[PDB]
């Protein structure tokens, strides 16, 4: 191509660029962005942590995890605390009341 | 009855219908059914049934039918494609004929375009066959467009 | 696209029983009305009954009583036959069809009809000569030649050229019904008359009542 | 809005090959290589022969390459095959967003024989005649080197009145033919007893003669 | 397959505006550019502008402030319209294709052009005459004959042989211009003596810028 600047279109150069998705079969990959918000204490709440699903009132802990555990369990094996995250706080899951 | 160029219609409404003193009184000449055959007529329930009223000659009885041409057809009285109900004819040469001629009984031969299903028009405007204007007289391509 | 053509013979004595057909061409038996026609020389036309096709029927009570209809729907026919004619049905005779479904009626589509003659005298063979050109004969550029057919019987005779080649400057002339009571005609045809020593042509009779069919050569003189 | 360049006519014997050119300034033919050649013969429309310096499409014989150095093109032809007479021109994409054509080339391809003319000769029609006027017509083909005269003659005589004659031109067999007309009055026609054409070709005359009726 | 072909008149004086389309044969509007290609007597060609289909354009500056070429989809059509012509612009014009898609360029299928003169001096129909044979004008076995056309302003006329029927030893030999400005020109055939008495042949001139078409026979001698 000899491309010169008094060319008309369709004759001045173009940059292309061709995204191509593949899937082999490994366990998984690059994926688009999650947005999240802010963390609220005290109100029985529906939160998300990372993928723990859950409702209740979240409040300041006293517990120490050891630093690569997520959540805590109790006995009968129900999720008890979580860890936030961004901060890296451990913070108690109580239900909101019935009764 | 009804003229063929302005048919009636009436539009039968809730009430016991029984088609069957229609289907075996024996007097019809002529009775089909498109949508549905007769016999399980009364034993079917729909939300309105219209009957449509008129008289034609004896031999254009056969275009009254879903997809037919003919001048009756064409435009007079033209029943959609997919008719549901049914057409019943009978002979009346007694009461409608009448010696010297019976010329009450009129017919639209000329239309700009054929007629949309269940469609009606009663205009009597002078139809313009050639390209001269017509200016509501009669005369060569300027017809009246009822013949009885 | 649909067209109809007669048959049957005509020259038969007077006081019997005719027969025609009308077998339809293109094939549109079973549906329509089909009826037949006749028509005196000279006069106006007239009219005579029909048959649908599944049932039937006849007409024109001035003919009734004489005529009847049939109809072979398989092979496409009409017959009709008239009794006892009287050569006061000396006439031809059309087939139209007719029209109903779209109302119209009238009639449609007719047949060219039948010269059918009623008397003695059966039919005759007609005897064939050329007419040659000659210097009086032609016009400069152009000349004329022909064909003489004397003395038949039959009446409807035909004529053609080198089986129907050539259709510039061929006129046929009217019959003249001589004192003999014989029929004879000419045909004709002029053309340029450069053509006249390297080209042939030959008229071609043909006499439907008798079974003649006659071809003769056109020469030039000596 | 101006113009290419190319050399007027080329020559070559059968069999061997040629190279015609096609120069232009660096800034369409240089400075581009979309140039494509288009061959003519006389009295038709152009034909399509290779885009892009060279790519003959499919359905153009392959003894025809093109080629480029700078801002000159050239094409080349091989088996020199005498059909090939005709002209050639090359394009391009210039800039200022146009294209431009060149000024063509007549090819030939040095012909072998040397055909001495056919002469034929007419007398006036009778509706032009009648019609008050008079035309002699001299007609000739099928002569190879185009260099014919033609002297219009009363029954033997020079004549230099109503004379009109047209410059060869070239057959489809590559050969040559043309024509030469006298006006006369019906006068001048029934006058002379005769009258002839005359065709000088290559030092050969050849004479035709005609008479009234 | 796909052909070009163009129409429109050419003769008006100077100093006006001329027409010209190039409706499109095996049919392919709205893919490809479409341009308009001069070329005066005995020189180079040239070049006009194109139009896509969907936008458009108009080229070649040199003729700008001139020239509008337009495109009418439906009826696939380009109209070109030059204006204030100058005697100047006496040429053929060509309406080439173009391409793109697959780059190739240059141009494409043409259209046989339309010789387009701008002057005075407005149309004049031709006059035909005839060009008889003779004993001189055989060549034993073979034998010349023709036609002659005079006096016309139109300057592109056609000449064809019986419906185009023949294509052997057909000719036509170029037109020469007259001291009076027009033109005549001459059509011959020759073909094997022997046909000669038997045979006919009309020679068939059709001038499209009046609207002379006439049809002349041709024939032996006396
Ligand atoms: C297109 O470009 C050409 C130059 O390649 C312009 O031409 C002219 O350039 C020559 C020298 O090469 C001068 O002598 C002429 O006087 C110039 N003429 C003009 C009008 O500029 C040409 O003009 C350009 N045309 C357009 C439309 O851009």
């Amino acid at each position: 191509y000899g491309f010169q600047p008094t060319n008309g279109v369709g004759y001045q150069p173009y940059r292309v660029v061709v995204l191509s998705f593949e899937l082999l079969h490994a366990p998984a990959t690059v994926c688009g962005p999650k947005k999240s918000t802010n963390l609220v204490k005290n109100k029985c709440v529906n939160f998300n942590f990372n993928g723990l699903t859950g409702t209740g009132v979240l409040t300041e802990s006293n517990k120490k995890f050891l630093p690569f555990q997520q959540f805590g369990r109790d006995i009968a094996d129900t999720t008890d605390a979580v860890r936030d995250p961004q901060t890296l706080e451990i913070l108690d899951i109580t239900p909101c009341s019935f009764g | 009855f009804a003229s063929v160029y302005a048919w009636n219609r009436k539009r039968i409404s809730n009430c016991v219908a029984d088609y069957s003193v229609l289907y075996n009184s024996a007097s019809f000449s002529t009775f089909k059914c498109y949508g549905v055959s007769p016999t399980k007529l009364n034993d079917l329930c729909f939300t309105n049934v219209y009957a449509d009223s008129f008289v034609i000659r004896g031999d254009e009885v056969r275009q009254i039918a879903p997809g037919q041409t003919g001048k009756i057809a064409d435009y007079n009285y033209k029943l959609p494609d997919d008719f549901t109900g049914c057409v019943i004819a009978w002979n009346s040469n007694n009461l409608d004929s009448k010696v010297g001629g019976n010329y009450n009984y009129l017919y639209r031969l000329f239309r700009k375009s054929n007629l949309k299903p269940f469609e009606r028009d009663i205009s009597t405007e002078i139809y313009q066959a050639g390209s001269t204007p017509c200016n509501g007289v009669e005369g060569f391509n300027c017809y009246f467009p009822l013949q009885s | 696209q649909v067209q109809l053509q007669e048959s049957g013979p005509g020259l038969v004595k007077p006081s019997e029983t005719l027969s025609l057909t009308c077998t339809v061409s293109g094939g549109s038996i079973s549906s329509y009305y089909w009826s037949w026609i006749r028509q005196p020389p000279g006069k106006g036309l007239e009219w005579i009954g029909y048959i649908y096709y599944s049932g039937s029927t006849n007409y024109n009570p001035s003919l009734k009583s004489r005529v009847t209809i049939s109809v072979d729907t398989s092979k496409k026919q009409f017959s009709l036959k008239l009794s006892s004619v009287t050569a006061a049905d000396t006439a031809v005779y059309y087939c139209a069809r007719l029209e109903r479904d779209w109302p119209l009626d009238a009639f449609d589509i007719w047949g060219q009809g039948t010269m059918v003659t009623v008397s003695s005298a059966s039919t005759k063979g007609p005897s064939v000569f050329p007419l040659a050109p000659s210097s009086k004969s032609t016009s400069g550029g152009t000349a004329a030649l022909g064909c003489l057919v004397k003395d038949y019987f039959p009446e409807p005779v035909t004529v053609s050229w080198n089986s129907g080649a050539l259709t510039s400057g061929v006129h046929t002339f009217p019959a003249v019904l001589q004192s003999s009571g014989l029929y004879s005609l000419s045909s004709v045809v002029t053309v340029p008359s450069s053509s006249l020593g390297t080209q042939t042509y030959i008229c071609n009779v043909n006499h439907k009542p008798s079974n003649t069919k006659v071809d003769k050569k056109v020469e030039p003189k000596s | 809005q101006s113009a290419l360049t190319q050399p007027a006519s080329v020559s070559g014997s059968p069999g061997q090959s040629i190279t015609i050119s096609c120069t232009g300034t660096s800034s369409d033919v240089g400075g581009y290589n979309y140039v494509s050649w288009y061959q003519q013969h006389p009295g038709k429309a152009p034909k399509f022969m290779i885009y892009d310096v060279s790519k003959r499409p499919s359905g153009v014989s392959n003894r025809f390459s093109g080629s480029k150095s700078g801002n000159t093109a050239s094409l080349t032809i091989s088996g020199l095959q005498a059909e090939d007479e005709a002209d050639y021109y090359c394009s391009s994409y210039t800039s200022n967003n146009t294209f431009a054509f060149g000024g063509g080339t007549k090819l030939t391809v040095l012909g072998q024989p040397k055909a001495a003319p056919s002469v034929t000769l007419f007398p006036p029609s009778s509706e032009e005649l009648q019609a008050n006027k008079a035309t002699l017509v001299c007609l000739i083909s099928d002569f190879y080197p185009g260099a014919v005269t033609v002297a219009w003659k009363a029954d033997s005589s020079p004549v230099k009145a109503g004379v009109e004659t047209t410059t060869p031109s070239k057959q489809s067999n590559n050969k040559y033919a043309a024509s030469s007309y006298l006006s006369l009055t019906p006068e001048q026609w029934k006058s002379h007893r005769s009258y002839s054409c005359q065709v000088t070709h290559e030092g050969s005359t050849v004479e035709k003669t005609v008479a009234p009726t």
